Formats: C-alpha cells, sequence, structure tokens
DNA sequence: CGGATCGAGGGCCCGATATC
DNA sequence: CGGGCCCTCGATCCG
C-alpha cells in the first residue's frame, strides 16, 4: 500500500574532498550536510524505505567486493535496512574525512553489489544510487559499458552531486546563483564531468542531464527524493455534462499545502506520559453564576438575531440540505477573462486527468480540453467529493504541456463568500501623488531588484527566484532540531542554519544591485512613525 | 476620511447586488 | 465603526388602505410586507442594527411625548423573532382590519411633530450610531396642501434632521393622477419627477437579502520591510472569506439560556489541576522519545519576523494561474501607523502596472510563525459608470506554493484528440455558453440554513426551500443540444463500452 | 475593551480487506 | 486503517 525503494549513497570521503576552496564549506562538509538532510527526511518522516551508505576514498577497505587488491579505500557503512538516529549520529560526528582517493566508478559498483543482493524477492518498488564526489580523483574508463548495462538490467537509476553546477566573488551556501567558483575546476574535473554527462546521458536520455546537481542547489530543492517521492493518491468520478453526455475521470490534487505529519503528545515532564495527563470538559452556566450544568441536560441551540431558538442535533439532520452527491458536474462555460484569480477559493488544486487504461474517456476529455483551449473558453462546474460534502462551485480550466493533458479545477467563491468594502481612492488622492523624481526612483528601484534575466538573446525570461522549488523551511528546522534533543538533550535548541538564511534570500546580484536605487528612495521617500 | 455608501441601499459601504445568475444564455 | 439605526415611518391614512391598481395589495399592506422583508435579511446581514417602526395618522397614539396620532409600535432595538410576528398581524386583508380594530386610522396627523417624535427615538440610544435613516411610507403627495402652518413647520423640522445627520429616504407608492415629488417632498428628502408606482426602490426592499455581511476588519497591520531601513506600514484585508455555518450555543432543556464551557486539563494520579510549567511535549519514532517544551517547540516555530519582506519584482508571465495554495488578500497602506506609506505605496503600484511586474515578498503574519513566499500582483482601481469602485487600488497579495506543496502527477500517457472531435466539442460550448458573475451563486447549505431558522422563527410548519443555484439546468440543456450529444457519443465512444 | 480567523486537534464514510 | 471532510476549540490580534 506503499512506494518502497532501495536507496544507496555513495559519498566520496576522500582526502581532497577535505581539501577546501576558500569562503566554500569543504565538499566533504557540503556532502555531509546533503546527505544528513535526506537521512532527517526519511527517519522523521517514516519512509518504509531502506537506505544503504557507502563511502570511497577512506582509509581502509570494509571489502564489500575488494576480493583482491580491487575496490580499495571504499568502506560499506551502512547496510541496506531502515534508517535510524545511529545512522545520523555517526553521519553527524561519527564519519571522519579519509586521506586515500578512490575510483568513483569503483564505488558505484559497490552500490550495485548492495542493491543486487539486498533486494531479493521484488520487496522494493523503487531502485536509486546517489553518488556525491567532487571528480578530482583519477579513475578508469575499463567498466563503464558494463556498469551502463548492469545499471539497465537492474533498473537502478541515478543521481550525480558535485560542489559546482553545470554552467566568481563571494560564495554563500544554498543562496541563488554564486554557489560554485567559476574558476578552481581541474582538467580532471572536467574529464569526470564529461564520463558523468555520458552515463546520465545513457540511462536517462538527453534529459538525464537535469539530474547532475551541485551540492548547494541540492539543498534548497527536494530534487534528492524525486526518485523515491511517493506518487499522489488519485480518486474517480464522472463529468457530467447535462443528461447523456459523460467522462469517466480520475482527479488528484496537484497543489496542497503540507503540514506537520507528527503531532505532540502531552506528557508529563517528570514521568514523560501521556496516561498521566486528562482532560475533562466542565459545564457551568454562562450567567454570572456558574453552577454545574448537566452535561445530558444541554440542548443544542441557534441564535436567530436577539432570539435564541433550540434546534437539536437530531431535528437538524433532517431539516438540513441534502446534498445531490453528483461530482464534477457541468454548469456551463465562459470566457477564461470571466474567471479572475483572486476569486479563488479553497485550499487546494485539483487535476482532473483521463481514467487510467480507458481509451474512450481519454479521448472525451482531450476533446473538451482542447476545444476550451482554442475557444479561449472555461467551464464553470459543480464539485462535491461525496454526498456528505458541501457542494462547491468552481472554474476547470484547459492545460495542456508536451508530455501531459488535463482539465485543473479551482473552487470558486459563493455570494456569501464575497466581501466588498470601499477603500479610498489613490489614483487621485491629492494628499498622497507621488512626483516625478518619486516615481522614476521606483522604475529603477524595480529594474535593479528584477528577479528574471532573459536568457540567450530573446528567448524566454529565466527566473532568478524560482520560489516554488525553495522546500518549506518549516520541515528541515524541525528535523534540525529534533535530531539535536535526540542526540544531544543537555544542549539547548541550535540556531538556524545559515544554509535555510541563504536559500531564503534572493540572489546576492540582486541585494548587491538594489543598494544604491534603496538608498535614493530613502530619502527622496519621507518616513516618520504615528504616535 | 472618505465615507460615501454609494448604491450600498440598506448596507452603508457594502455594494448591493442582484441574487440571480447561472442560467443566462447567449443563443449562438 | 457603528450600530446603524433604521426608522420606517408609516403612513395611516385613508388613501394608503384603498388599492389603486386593482387585484392588487394596499399600498399599507406593502408596506407591511416590505417591513417584514428588511427586519428578516437584517436578521442575516447585520443583527446590531437597531430597526424601530413608527404610524402616522392613527386616532390612539402611544409616544414618548404623547404626541397627537402617533403610534410608535416598535422602538429602536435589534431585530427579533417576535417583532416580525407583531407585523404579521398586519399583513393581508385581514391584518389589515386589524390595524383598524387595534388603532383608527384617516386621522389628522402633523408631520412636525412626526420627525419630531423620529428624531427624540434616535435621542434615546446610547450606541454608537453610525448612520440614522428614517424611510417614510407614503401614498400622499400633498398632505398638508390645505393646512399652510403644518406644511411649512414640517419643512423646518426637515431641515433640522439634516443639520443633525438624519437621512430621509421617500418610498412613494401608488396615488391616483400619479405621485408629485415638486409639490411635496421635493424639498424634505435627503438627495423622479412624477413617479405613479411605488417607488422602484421598493422591488430591492421586498427582495430577502440572505447574506451574511460584516463591517471592514483589517485582518492585520503588518510593516513592508523594503530594506532595513525602509519600511512602510501596510494593512492586509480578506477581501474574499469562505462564509460558514455558525455554530451551535449549548442551551439547557427547560431554561434555554446559554452554558459556557471550560475545557479543564487535570492529573489522572493526583485528579487536580496540573500547571502548564509542569507539561512538556513529546513526539515518539519508533523507540526513541523526543521531549521538548512548550517554549521549544515555538522557538523551532519562529524562523522570520512579522512583517513583508521585498524580496524584488518578478514579471507576471512568471506567476502560473494553477499554483494557487490558499486565498489570495489585499494589501492596502496604513498612514495611520506610518506617514509617508500612502506616497511610497502609490508609487510602488503605479510603476508596477507600467511594467506588468508583482512584487516578490517574504510574508511572516504572526511571531514565531515560518515564512511564506507571496506576489504582491498590482491591481488598478477600477470604477464604473456609476463611479462604484468595482477593484479598489492596491496590491493583492498571491500565496505562493513551496517545493512541498506541489504535489507529484501521475504519468498519463498523451492521446490527443483529431480535430473533428475537438472542433465539434468547439459547437458543444458555443451552445451551452453563458455569462458568469462573480455573484452568480449562492451557498445552497447556508440558503437552506438561514430559510430553516426563518420559518422556524416564524413557527411556520413548512420550512423555506431555497432553490439549488448549483445544479445544472439539464432539461435546458437537452433542449439546446440533444442531437449534437448524440453526434459526439458516437464520434468518440465505441458501442462497447467497459 | 468581543468577533473574526486560522492552525491543529477531534469525529463519520468508503474501497481493500483477511475473513466464512 | 486509510483518506477526505468538517467542525469545534484555542490562541492572536483589531475594533
Amino acid at each position: 500500500s506503499g512506494n518502497k525503494a532501495a536507496v544507496v549513497l555513495c559519498m566520496d570521503v576522500g582526502f581532497t574532498m577535505s581539501n577546501s576552496i576558500p569562503g566554500i564549506e569543504s565538499p566533504f562538509e557540503q556532502a555531509k550536510k546533503v546527505i544528513t538532510m535526506f537521512v532527517q527526511r526519511q527517519v522523521f518522516a517514516e519512509n518504509k524505505d531502506e537506505i544503504a551508505l557507502v563511502l570511497f576514498g577512506t582509509d581502509g577497505t570494509d571489502n564489500p567486493l575488494s576480493g583482491g587488491d580491487q575496490y580499495q579505500n571504499i568502506t560499506v557503512h551502512r547496510h541496506l535496512m531502515l534508517p535510524d538516529f545511529d545512522l545520523l549520529e555517526d553521519i553527524e560526528s561519527k564519519i571522519q574525512p579519509g586521506s586515500q582517493q578512490a575510483d568513483f566508478l569503483d564505488a558505484l559498483i559497490v552500490s550495485m553489489d548492495v542493491i543486487q543482493h539486498e533486494t531479493i524477492g521484488k520487496k522494493f518498488e523503487k531502485r536509486h544510487i546517489e553518488i556525491f564526489t567532487d571528480l578530482s580523483s583519477r579513475f578508469s574508463k575499463s567498466q563503464l559499458d558494463i556498469i551502463i548495462h548492469s545499471l539497465k538490467k537492474c533498473d537502478i537509476s541515478l543521481q550525480f552531486f558535485l560542489p559546482f553546477s553545470l554552467g566568481d566573488g563571494p560564495f554563500r551556501l544554498g543562496g541563488h546563483g554564486p554557489s560554485f567558483p567559476l574558476k578552481g575546476i581541474t582538467e580532471q574535473q572536467k574529464e569526470g564531468l564529461e564520463i558523468v554527462k555520458m552515463v546520465m546521458i545513457s540511462l536517462e536520455g538527453e534529459d538525464g542531464l537535469d539530474e547532475i546537481y551541485s551540492f548547494s542547489e541540492s539543498l534548497r530543492k527536494l530534487c534528492v527524493f524525486k526518485k523515491i517521492e511517493r506518487h499522489s493518491i488519485h480518486w474517480p468520478c464522472r463529468l457530467t455534462i447535462g443528461s447523456n453526455l459523460s467522462i469517466r475521470i480520475a482527479a488528484y490534487k496537484s497543489i496542497l499545502q503540507e503540514r506537520v505529519k507528527k503531532t505532540w503528545t502531552v506528557v508529563d515532564a517528570k514521568t514523560l506520559k501521556k496516561e498521566d495527563i486528562q482532560k475533562e470538559t466542565v459545564y457551568c452556566l454562562n450567567d454570572d453564576d456558574e453552577t454545574e450544568v448537566l452535561k445530558e441536560d444541554i440542548i443544542q441551540g441557534f441564535r436567530y438575531g436577539s432570539d435564541i431558538v433550540p434546534f437539536s442535533k437530531v431535528d437538524e439532520e433532517q431539516m438540513k440540505y441534502k446534498s445531490e452527491g453528483k461530482c464534477f458536474s457541468v454548469l456551463g462555460f465562459c470566457k477564461s477573462s470571466q474567471v479572475q484569480r483572486r476569486f479563488f477559493m479553497g485550499n487546494q488544486v485539483l487535476k482532473v486527468f483521463a481514467a487510467r487504461d480507458d481509451e474512450a474517456a481519454a479521448v472525451a476529455l482531450s476533446s473538451l480540453i482542447h476545444a476550451l483551449d482554442d475557444l479561449d473558453m472555461v467551464a464553470i462546474v459543480r464539485y462535491a467529493y461525496d454526498k456528505r460534502a458541501n457542494p462547491q462551485v468552481g472554474v476547470a480550466f484547459p492545460h495542456i504541456k508536451h508530455n501531459y493533458e488535463c482539465l485543473v479545477y479551482v473552487q470558486l467563491p459563493f455570494m456569501e463568500d464575497l466581501r466588498q468594502y470601499m477603500f479610498s481612492s489613490l489614483k487621485n488622492s491629492k494628499k498622497y501623488a507621488p512626483t516625478e523624481a518619486q516615481l522614476n526612483a521606483v522604475d529603477a528601484l524595480i529594474d535593479s531588484m528584477s528577479l528574471a534575466k532573459k536568457d540567450e538573446k530573446t528567448d524566454t525570461l529565466e527566473d532568478l527566484f524560482p520560489t516554488t522549488k525553495i522546500p518549506n523551511p518549516r520541515f528541515q528546522r524541525l528535523f534540525q532540531c529534533l535530531l539535536h534533543r535526540a542526540l544531544h538533550p543537555r544542549e539547548p535548541l541550535p540556531p538556524i542554519q545559515q544554509h535555510i538564511w541563504n536559500m531564503l534570500n534572493p540572489p546576492a546580484e540582486v541585494t548587491t544591485k538594489s543598494q544604491i536605487p534603496l538608498s535614493k528612495i530613502k530619502t527622496l521617500f519621507p518616513l516618520i512613525e504615528a504616535k | 476620511r472618505r465615507r460615501c455608501p454609494g448604491e450600498s441601499l440598506i448596507n452603508p459601504g457594502f455594494k448591493s447586488k442582484k441574487p440571480a445568475g447561472g442560467v443566462d444564455f447567449d443563443e449562438t | 465603526s457603528g450600530r446603524d439605526s433604521l426608522i420606517f415611518l408609516v403612513d395611516a391614512s385613508k388613501a394608503m388602505f384603498e388599492s389603486q391598481s386593482e387585484d392588487e395589495l394596499t399600498p399599507f399592506d406593502m408596506s407591511i410586507q416590505c417591513i417584514q422583508s428588511v427586519y428578516i435579511s437584517k436578521i442575516i446581514s447585520s443583527d446590531r442594527d437597531l430597526l424601530a417602526v413608527v404610524f402616522y395618522g392613527t386616532e390612539k397614539d402611544k409616544n414618548s411625548v404623547n404626541f397627537k396620532n402617533i403610534y410608535v409600535l416598535q422602538e429602536l432595538d435589534n431585530p427579533g423573532a417576535k417583532r416580525i410576528l407583531e407585523l404579521d398581524q398586519f399583513k393581508g386583508q385581514q391584518g389589515q382590519k386589524r390595524f383598524q380594530d387595534m388603532m383608527g386610522h384617516g386621522s389628522d396627523y402633523s408631520l412636525s411633530e412626526v420627525l419630531w417624535v423620529c428624531a427624540n427615538l434616535f435621542s434615546d440610544v446610547q450606541f454608537k450610531m453610525s448612520h440614522k435613516r428614517i424611510m417614510l411610507f407614503t401614498n400622499e403627495d400633498n398632505p398638508h396642501g390645505n393646512d399652510s402652518a403644518k406644511a411649512s413647520r414640517a419643512r423646518t423640522k426637515a431641515g433640522d434632521l439634516r443639520d443633525t445627520g438624519i437621512f430621509l429616504d421617500l418610498m412613494h407608492l401608488k396615488k391616483p393622477g400619479g405621485f408629485d415629488i415638486s409639490l411635496f417632498y421635493r424639498d424634505i428628502i435627503s438627495i423622479l419627477r412624477v413617479h405613479f408606482e411605488e417607488s422602484s426602490k421598493l422591488e430591492d426592499l421586498l427582495r430577502k437579502v440572505r447574506a451574511k455581511e460584516t463591517r471592514k476588519r483589517a485582518l492585520s497591520r503588518l510593516k513592508l520591510k523594503l530594506n532595513k531601513d525602509i519600511v512602510i506600514s501596510v494593512g492586509i484585508y480578506n477581501l474574499v472569506q469562505k462564509a460558514l455555518k455558525p455554530p451551535p450555543i449549548k442551551l439547557y432543556r427547560e431554561t434555554n439560556e446559554p452554558v459556557k464551557t471550560k475545557t479543564r486539563t487535570f492529573n489522572t494520579s493526583t485528579g487536580g489541576l496540573l500547571l502548564p510549567s509542569d507539561t512538556k511535549r513529546s513526539q515518539i519514532y519508533g523507540s526513541r522519545q523526543i521531549i521538548l517544551e512548550k517554549e521549544e517547540t515555538e522557538e523551532l516555530k519562529r524562523f522570520d519576523d512579522p512583517g513583508l519582506m521585498l524580496m524584488g519584482f518578478k514579471p507576471l508571465v512568471l506567476l502560473k494561474k494553477h499554483h494557487y495554495l490558499r486565498p489570495s488578500l489585499f494589501v492596502y497602506p496604513e498612514e495611520s501607523l506610518v506617514i509617508g506609506s500612502s506616497t511610497l505605496f502609490s508609487a510602488l503600484l503605479i510603476k508596477c502596472l507600467e511594467k506588468e511586474v508583482a512584487a516578490l515578498c517574504r510574508y511572516t503574519p504572526r511571531r514565531n510563525i515560518p515564512p511564506y513566499f507571496v506576489a504582491l500582483v498590482p491591481q488598478e482601481e477600477e470604477l464604473d459608470d456609476q463611479k462604484i469602485q468595482v477593484t479598489p487600488p492596491g496590491f493583492q497579495l498571491v500565496f505562493l506554493p513551496f517545493a512541498d506543496d506541489k504535489r507529484k502527477m501521475p504519468f498519463t500517457e498523451k492521446i490527443m484528440a483529431t480535430p473533428e472531435q475537438v472542433g465539434k466539442m468547439k459547437a458543444i460550448v458555443e451552445k451551452l455558453r453563458f455569462t458568469y458573475r462573480s455573484d452568480s451563486f449562492e451557498n445552497p447549505v447556508l440558503q437552506q440554513h438561514f430559510r430553516n431558522l426563518e420559518a422556524l422563527a416564524l413557527d411556520l410548519m413548512e420550512p423555506e426551500q431555497a432553490v439549488d443555484l448549483t445544479l445544472p439546468k439539464v432539461e435546458a440543456m437537452n433542449k439546446r443540444l440533444g442531437s449534437l450529444v448524440d453526434e459526439f457519443k458516437e464520434l468518440v465512444y465505441p458501442p462497447d463500452y467497459n
């Protein structure tokens, strides 16, 4: 009932990993930070996926395949099994950088042998290897053809993590943009990179190259779980247009606010047990006198202005509105312009896909998607997940991409939900109208603080601060503190790790560019507090 | 400051609106 | 802010009980039903509003200063179920008879004394009267045309009321030979011509307003920090908010009075109330148990400080339509806290609209709360022909999802329809075309909820059934496109369906 | 200065489910 | 045996 997966993290711990470039944390500390981030999510989220850890270039050989002189300086620190706190504690402080250097492809072979032996009996749905190296070490091209063949036959996916990104000044880890020294790369690193590129292309085609990340960017993304992320649970319905016309669909939640999975159980400070604490509800009169009111004598009531009318839950269930329970019923069609994004309601976005293994419904839905797209129109629909759920009215707009095709449902508001207030006009506020110098100062501010650059010459604007790619800092901050308390109970909570601040702040180039226009607008725009 | 109810009718500062809609069809 | 005061003044002269248009209710019946409709609408839109019902031209006089022929049926007070029940005793022809029996009709009155009593009714209110309004329901276009003194004194007192701050609105009803404003009511009313039929305004008054509308509430007043030194103050307003079913109140079986609930936490071993210092929070993962104090659980929660932090300016094209997380907010400046905020806000709005770019910020609503990236989309002011602000000027705070909030998608094989099927779906869309309004649909659960409470309050056995607007007009749709529907169904679905 | 609102708890249905 | 929904309380700020 759950997506399982065998993950083997292959970390370079060689002396050169300890070799650090000024200002920048050593690739050893960078890889350690990324690995800890991954294991932390798998540990605290309690995923039933098994994780193994192989280190290459450590002093000595835990002989995982070292039948002779082969695969030296490779230690299998953790065999494929569910991750625990002992593993996190080992990563945090026990694992130290080694002095030797190993062949990253040899380490990849050790990882592959772990997957080949510990996955027996279709226990795992997905197989994945994550290599963490700097490529500064020399290597042999001897079994690359076999490595690729064994990876395909075993259906194992790869992911590479280097200190530099595929593409100077100060450098801040997790920041956007300058997150790797432009100069400093060795010809040995270039050669290793060319081999990495070829291997990724041989496994996942042209788009395989997108799976080669830098430690910095890896920290401000969820790409490390990409291959082991469990697919979202979809549910079926019928899009009913009128009478006689219908379409078998299956919709899932496209966007949904990810919240804390674990709940805080209240325990006693001394015993640390739930059993000792109990909450009892007491009834007392609303009136100045709080004599105890009998729990059984309490009757349900509702207010009708001044009057308070007693309406029991029994009569409520009978007299209440009974929903027809029909889901995704189409009410009508209107132009795209009539539905404004400001009226979107709810806490979810639904992606209405065509029922799986159904060709007639797939074409029936595709026809509507393309008809709405070509006419530049949308569909006003009635939706309810069950007869018990309150009915909703929302927008269903087309969404065609090169790979997939679907309709996107977003709940719209009811007359009662809408709120009409009157705000003072500013267009013609004689008192607040800004001068030409003030407007050209804001003009310089917006131009200097722009978060988008257009790649090539006229190509599409490349966004420099994609927030939708940055993970919610709540989770990795919580995992940091939870682990610190589990390992260091005597010590108080640690401060927010700097890379979290670096990933949340805009690229250094934007902050530096804004310096001058911000200083001009400070003097041009007078600010004083009201007291 | 500025405080004109305008066409708010019974609830001042709150625009009053027609309650109907949803079945008005243009004849293409 | 304020509680609004509304006084319904009804004429009780002989002319009011004769209906003009045959087979039509008397102007009095129209008034009584209109008043009742307003009372019910008010028990939904705003319960704190104070209403009053005053009659004039009646033989029996009941009023503060004992002015002849003025019967104050209802003093200024909140709307109630029994007040509507009292008005229902005059609704209809039989109710008209009940009115003539309880109190007289067609008696000589004096509009000067009538407006004085109404003003004296506002005098006796203690709470903030935000709006003072009198709605005069009458069908006599020239009442004291015969008496010159009563007419001039009434004109003088009407001026005194407007100088007080009282609004005077006329609800002119059907009069033989038309209703003339120029003769009377033209100068008294607070600001057409001949209006022989009942004031059109009656259709709106008569129409029930089942809406839970609330006085403007700034949700929060935060600091918009452009930079460490440049900080303006802005107000965050929720212009759209899902209206939900009011929570029930726990009463008593006999007295039917509200009961206050106190949810107390105490020990099992000891039995006495436990202090919050003696409590700790725990989370157990497998075998390990992590212990954190309530303060520590909030300290990890702190993250960014409360306020808006300007990140930069992202072009609107980059903001995708499918990236909605939670309902958008409205950002407007708050000159009350920081003076000069509105000027910079106006300059920012103007230049953002010019450049078609949104202001990216790091939103932290309260202390010890993790931040969220929001995009302030420049919203321009829009005024209709009536000079009504259809879209206020400011920024729409659009919540952007984090990597966690974007859910992975189930990879499906792309199967594209033939141009014949899409052009044909185009024909269905073209035929089912309609005009969308934001206020087109009403919540059927709420509409039924308040219709049920109204009917139970009026002791009406029959509950008032709201027609569900959210259901599609199936039969109308089948009438508009029957054959086309069978044709496409034939084109895409084969007869051996699953 | 009580409401209005929103995080984070709690309680009822419904497809897989070892079960006769 | 989980998943979605919805409501009820509890804590935070504004009117």
